[PDB]
């Protein structure tokens, strides 16, 4: 029976669970106890609360999270929070130092002291679920913690469960924002791994949702919460097929066969609709032609890059809510029905359509206003691979007069792996334009 | 505290006879006092005449 | 867990290191009795990063004091909050070193350095997990200029992955109070270079020219000085004691900071340094701090950044904001003074924030960069060596400590190399 | 169970 | 001396007047009254939950800041932002859309063996 | 039950039994005039382990004081616990020895120990089962060091099976206030070998040494060290006296600390000693009373033990606490200083615990080593007398008492060899 293990690391990784497990909680009813108002006894859904929680002897409800630092505060927060007795007290793991952003530091030398650790509690989780579908880690490149030690763990996972699948919801480095000057080294090595022993990946850099929460949103002054919000409601929409029945119910299965056309090309970008704060929710009519049209505008992309300069490869729509498949056909003939929108020529059905019941919920202290409808769209394109490009550019600029090296050779790595992580990104982009020809 | 604290004031290192008597001048106070609180402290009722 | 020892030696240490015993104790809450009055609960989690703990709630600070004269001993132990500090890391000798680096660091050096490795020893064991050692110098005296360099030397030995920082005091060769202040530099920064993670420059002349200015105090005394320094020290450790959205600590920024391990020389500054009566026309907003630390009149040091590349870039933010126009005044201003910056290394600024905010004020900023200005620092001292040198005038005084002439011309040497491949980077 | 004190004790 | 007093430092013990004047709220007292009874009135006995009696509150005992963030009007935390105003209403959550076991909660049962005998004491009367 | 009778020679175990005697009349809550006016009942319920009952609720001290010099007696008994002690229990002769080693030992020896055989006996038929015989004296007296190890052959001879421990005071060579000392020394250890089942070593100048640092008192009196010392005596016996989560006694640690019959002598410690300075910045637990008892610095002993190996340690600790701490705490330092430990046995450290705290505090704990560095000042007592006796020196005194030359000789023969096995007991492969 449907159930997902997070596997949340570095500060990114337990931010993000935070706002997530805060929504998942709020979707379900759960009180920050872990005691839900009414559970079974009048009506009641096992299945629904299964897939995120599980049931103790005490009738309480654990959530299914690995929360991991090496550093203590960022999850010593989160102990002394609301939640601190929503929590397993031995489910958050922490360290007594960090890579201080440093992927060598958190591969070799930090990361094998807990690696044990957190493997057993992983373990426990994979036993505590009966049918497992898969995991979702997250974390970032530019952290040390959030590079090595996330590397480490998932090709330890690709070993511990050959079939189990993994979701890697990352967070990319920016093009122009930047809070670390060692980050390009740390996000090249850790691409190698993230090629080798994922499914689907998520990079998500932070000034796409700065500049959607500005212009939609209509807040001068965002913060890393609202990005967090945004992230869990995306989150929430992927599994929504799992959490509430639907009329074209997706399992996680069904997507990653028709979003992967080839084992190399795993990399989509995601997008949510609609994103409009309450005041201008007054006045305009939503409807699935007009959410739709918006979740394939350039300015709504959460990665920065324009999809107009590549080709879309697939796209799967999960649509949420008051919606019917009239109106999805509708809209698709809509979007198909345009030159600006381009499709590789061994694709003309690009479409992976799943279509849900229950709307979205809102969060207290959250931005987006109520809407009775709404949709994801996964997107597998080849305009990706630019800022692979930029990347290997700012990289090359590092690599040229061996700047910081020094740091991570005292760590205790070999250096051609910078140059072979090097080739291996030059390969991927190269057969991203194979398939772009 | 006005003991201790000029106790505390009191340079580290004592190598003039006259630092080394205003060293005892203290701890008779200090002996005294803390003999006064400790006896007082081992009943709530004093019976005195 | 994650611990600092705060090490003191020479008679400007031991005040700069006495003025900021006193800051922090008025952001944890500690009276000079040493008992928590402190009124929000998470000014008391993390204490014992600098204090170690005793009977009845009493938090006694991790410093050693040490000097070779008892008579500076006295003064701090005369202080306001002279009254915390354990009489039994109270290490000092009889003979001072007349400002003799060759006195400190070889003849009068070998007794007292055997006393203060068991106590720095003791506060190490006393600690689970300890970042790393903190010690406060000047870079002209006698012990801290001398001894100190001896002390690092040997815990470099004792504790290699440790950080150790240090505040060292540089003299300015424009106001200057000793004569034999090149000899005893010069010998001193081929210590430095050889064994130190990180080093903050720190100038007496341009604190002063700060208080001027941009305070117009009418009568800045050494104690304004001492607190302007501990609250950049105060600055660099905010994240690490308290919680903020982009934690870091001092390893966060260290390997940060350094491209190659022989560059590791900064330039501390701190944000809200305010006129008193520019307070009435103000209203506090975060890029007024922005063009508050980016104008080198804020620069604590005596050299100006606009002759040389900004190599690194730090701005650790203290007080709650929110993270999106910092990152736009980080890139404005990026973007603006393109020519100041290298290169070879796009985004040169990594930014912190902590939420706690300073009391008296609520936005603080601890600017931290390294850049091309400082090889202006080391010539001047060069400029002078070599003219003392030359006509081998001072020398029988550390001739007389027994120590060859080939030192001299090393230390010069190690320098001189030191800036050649510190203009080639430029 | 009880503190007795002389006279010039507690004066 | 009064040229040696400082030309701004105005620093006094760490304690702040009325709540207006604090950062944060709730003033209240050291907790100890006399320093005599700090230093000499120490504890006999050792709690075996902290490992270092001098290590008092090391894992959060008698410690509660989650209640003075609630009691203060804003999170000064900036992660106790995240959740603060749950305790106010929310639109009534959705719950006829879940999924619910009808094959576990009907064709799988316990035990009773109802086939055998029927001998019970009112049933049977559908 | 389990007695202890104590043994009290010369002017310098006059004093230190004294002051031994006020401290355990202090734990055991007796007044100066006899009676008990304490608070619990564990303060009475193993009194009579050092005090026998008399009419009217009395205790008297099991104590026999004994010196060649009425003098000292007349100062015991001006003491402030000076009448506790019973008048038939001072047995003094009318002239001293004069630290005369041979006229304590032989000429006016014989007809004191007479005397003092005649109220031990009597005190030994008192109690119903004796544990043995506790002596206080010094190895530089003229009594102590004479007649007092006239008495540990008789009563050696007496009762074979019964435990007698000494707690001797050792002369220093840098401190030194007789020049026939050496000659006293080397007519005393061989006796001491001889019938000596535990001997503890103190020195009046390590005391000093304790007294110059680590309390930092100005005006150090012998006061001072017969405190420290009492404070010793007391927690070797803690433990039998109160009860504890692991008991021991005497035997516990003499069966556990003697792993061959010719070594038998320790240096002792104390561990809760800080300056009235150091007692407002101080954390007071398991870990810095370890670090305490672990420095060299605080030996009572003029030996470093860092120049030998430590065969044995045994630790009593004193005052409620969790074991945990200890056992990883000799554990890590057994560990750490694996070069002071010999390899032939395993887990050298032994520990016994006792709740009842001692008076005034609420943890002490006493150390007792048997450690390889002690050799060396027997060496330098050999250096000092090998020097004096070759040029035959001061020995007219002696000759006059009737003994023989080969004395010396044989004595000299036993402490040579008795360093010999000891060194070839530190230079030892596992
Ligand atoms: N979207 C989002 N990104 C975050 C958040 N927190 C940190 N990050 C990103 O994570 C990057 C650094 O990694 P962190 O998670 O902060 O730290 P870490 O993963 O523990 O690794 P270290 O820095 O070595 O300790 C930064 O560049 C941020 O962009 C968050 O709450 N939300
Ligand atoms: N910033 C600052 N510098 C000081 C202070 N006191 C002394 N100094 C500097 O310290 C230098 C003298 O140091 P010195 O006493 O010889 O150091 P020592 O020999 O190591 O003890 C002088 O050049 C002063 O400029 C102070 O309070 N603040
Ligand atoms: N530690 C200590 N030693 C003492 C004390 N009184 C005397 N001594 C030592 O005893 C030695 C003299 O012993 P002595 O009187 O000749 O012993 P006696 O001949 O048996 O009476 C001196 O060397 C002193 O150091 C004391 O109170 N404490
Ligand atoms: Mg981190």
């Amino acid at each position: 029976m449907r159930e997902c293990i997070s596997i949340h690391v570095g500060q990114a990784g337990v931010q993000i669970g935070n706002a997530c497990w805060e929504l998942y909680c709020l979707e379900h009813g759960i009180q920050p106890d872990g005691q839900m108002p009414s559970d079974k006894t009048i009506g009641g859904g096992d299945d629904s609360f299964n897939t995120f929680f599980s049931e103790t002897g005490a009738g309480k409800h654990v959530p299914r999270a690995v929360f991991v630092d090496l550093e203590p505060t960022v999850v010593d927060e989160v102990r002394t929070g609301t939640y601190r007795q929503l929590f397993h007290p031995e489910q958050l793991i922490t360290g007594k130092e960090d890579a201080a952003n440093n992927y060598a530091r958190g591969h070799y030398t930090i990361g094998k002291e807990i690696v044990d650790l957190v493997l057993d509690r992983i373990r426990k989780l994979a036993d505590l679920c009966t049918g497992l579908q898969g995991f979702l880690i997250f974390h970032s490149f530019g952290g040390g913690t959030g590079s090595g030690f996330a590397s480490l763990l998932m090709e330890r996972l690709s070993v511990d469960y050959g079939k189990k699948s993994k979701l890697e919801f990352a967070i990319y480095p920016a093009p122009q924002v930047s809070t670390a000057v060692v980050e390009p080294y740390n996000s090249i090595l850790t691409t190698h791994t993230t090629l080798e022993h994922s499914d689907c990946a998520f990079m998500v850099d932070n000034e796409a949702i700065y500049d959607i929460c500005r212009r939609n949103l209509d807040i001068e002054r965002p913060t890393y919460t609202n990005l967090n919000r945004l992230i869990g409601q995306i989150v929430s929409s992927i599994t929504a097929s799992l959490r509430f029945d639907g009329a074209l119910n997706v399992d996680l299965t069904e997507f990653q066969t028709n979003l992967v056309p080839y084992p190399r090309i795993h990399f989509p970008l995601a997008t949510y609709a609609p994103v409009i704060s309450a005041e201008k929710a007054y006045h305009e009519q939503l409807s699935v032609a007009e959410i739709t049209n918006a979740c394939f505008e350039p300015a709504n992309q959460m990665v920065k890059c324009d999809p107009r300069h590549g080709k879309y490869m697939a796209c799967c729509m999960l649509y949420r809510g008051d919606v019917v498949p009239k109106d999805v056909n509708a809209a698709i003939a809509t979007i198909k029905t345009k030159r600006t929108i381009q499709f590789v020529d061994w694709c003309p059905t690009g479409f992976k359509v799943g279509i849900n019941y229950q709307p979205p919920t809102v969060v207290p202290g959250g931005d987006l206003a109520k809407v009775q409808r709404a949709v994801c769209m996964l997107s597998n394109t080849t305009a990706i691979a630019e800022a692979w490009a930029r990347l290997d550019h700012k990289f090359d600029l590092m690599y040229a007069k061996r700047a910081f090296v020094h740091w991570y050779v005292g760590e205790g790595m070999e250096e051609g792996e910078f140059s072979e992580a090097r080739e291996d990104l030059a390969a991927l982009e190269k057969d991203y334009e194979e398939v772009g020809v | 505290e006005e003991v201790h604290k000029e106790f505390q004031s009191l340079s580290v290192f004592i190598d003039s006879v006259p630092k080394k008597i205003r060293k005892q001048k203290l701890e008779k106070e200090m002996k005294q006092l803390e003999h006064d609180i400790s006896v007082i402290e081992k009943h709530k009722i004093i019976y005195i005449a | 867990m994650r611990e600092i020892v705060h090490l003191q030696a020479g008679q400007c240490g031991n005040q700069i290191g006495a003025k900021f015993w006193e800051v922090i104790s008025d952001e944890h809450g500690i009276d000079p009795t040493g008992t928590y009055h402190g009124d929000s609960d998470l000014q008391l989690e993390r204490i014992n990063v600098y204090y170690n703990e005793a009977t009845g709630g009493k938090y006694v600070p991790r410093a050693v004091l040490v000097d070779l004269e008892p008579g500076t001993m006295d003064s701090v132990r005369s202080g306001p909050f002279g009254q915390i500090f354990r009489p039994d890391n109270f290490v000092f000798g009889q003979s001072g070193a007349g400002n003799n680096w060759a006195k400190g660091h070889y003849t009068e050096g070998a007794e007292l350095v055997d006393s203060v490795l068991d106590v720095v020893r003791k506060e190490a064991e006393s600690c689970d997990c300890l970042q790393g050692f903190q010690l406060t110098h000047s870079l002209g005296g006698g012990t801290g200029s001398g001894m100190g360099t001896l002390l690092i030397s040997k815990i470099r030995e004792e504790y290699p992955d440790r950080i150790m920082n240090t505040f060292s005091v540089v003299p300015s060769p424009k106001v200057s109070d000793t004569v034999v202040e090149p000899y005893n530099a010069t010998l001193s920064v081929h210590q430095l270079v050889e064994n130190t993670d990180e080093t903050y420059c720190i100038d007496n002349e341009a604190l002063y020219d700060i208080c001027f200015r941009t305070l117009k105090l009418t009568t800045p005394t050494y104690g304004d000085l001492n607190h302007l320094v501990s609250a950049t020290m105060s600055g660099v450790t905010t994240c690490l004691r308290f919680p903020g959205q982009l934690n870091a600590d001092l390893r966060k920024l260290a390997v940060n900071m350094v491209p190659f391990p022989r560059l590791h020389f900064f330039m501390p500054g701190f944000a809200p340094l305010t006129s008193r009566g520019s307070q009435q026309y103000r209203a506090l907003t975060v890029p007024e701090l922005t063009q508050q630390m980016f104008d080198a009149k804020n620069m604590m040091a005596a050299c100006d950044p606009r002759h040389g590349r900004y190599l690194t870039v730090a701005a650790v933010f203290r007080g709650r904001m929110s993270m999106k126009e910092v990152d736009e005044q980080m890139l404005n201003v990026q973007n603006k003074n393109s020519s100041y910056f290298v290169e070879w290394i796009p985004n040169n600024v990594k930014t912190a924030v902590c939420d706690i905010p300073p009391r008296g004020l609520k936005m603080s900023a601890t600017f931290i960069g390294n850049s091309t200005a400082i090889q202006e620092l080391f010539k001047r001292i060069s400029e002078q060596f070599t003219a003392m040198f030359r006509r081998k005038a001072f020398l029988h005084w550390y001739t007389g400590e027994g120590m060859d002439e080939m030192e001299f011309t090393e230390a010069e040497s190690n320098m001189n190399d030191l800036v050649s491949e510190y203009q080639q980077y430029q | 169970q009880i503190t007795i004190i002389p006279h010039a004790e507690w004066e | 001396p009064i040229s040696a007093l400082p030309a701004f430092s105005y620093i006094p013990p760490r304690h702040q007047g009325p709540k207006e004047r604090s950062y944060f709220s709730r003033e209240g007292q050291t907790g100890i009254v006399s320093l005599y009874d700090c230093v000499f009135k120490r504890r006999l006995d050792y709690n075996q939950k902290l490992h270092r009696d001098d290590r008092e509150h090391a894992k959060n005992l008698g410690l509660h800041i989650n209640e003075e963030e609630q009691e203060r009007t804003v999170p000064v935390l900036m992660s106790s932002v995240y959740g603060k105003r749950i305790n106010q209403p929310i639109e009534p959550l959705n719950r006829d859309y879940g999924h619910v076991s009808h094959v576990k909660t009907d064709f799988y049962r316990k035990n009773e063996i109802p086939s055998i005998k029927g001998p019970g004491f009112g049933h049977i009367n559908p």
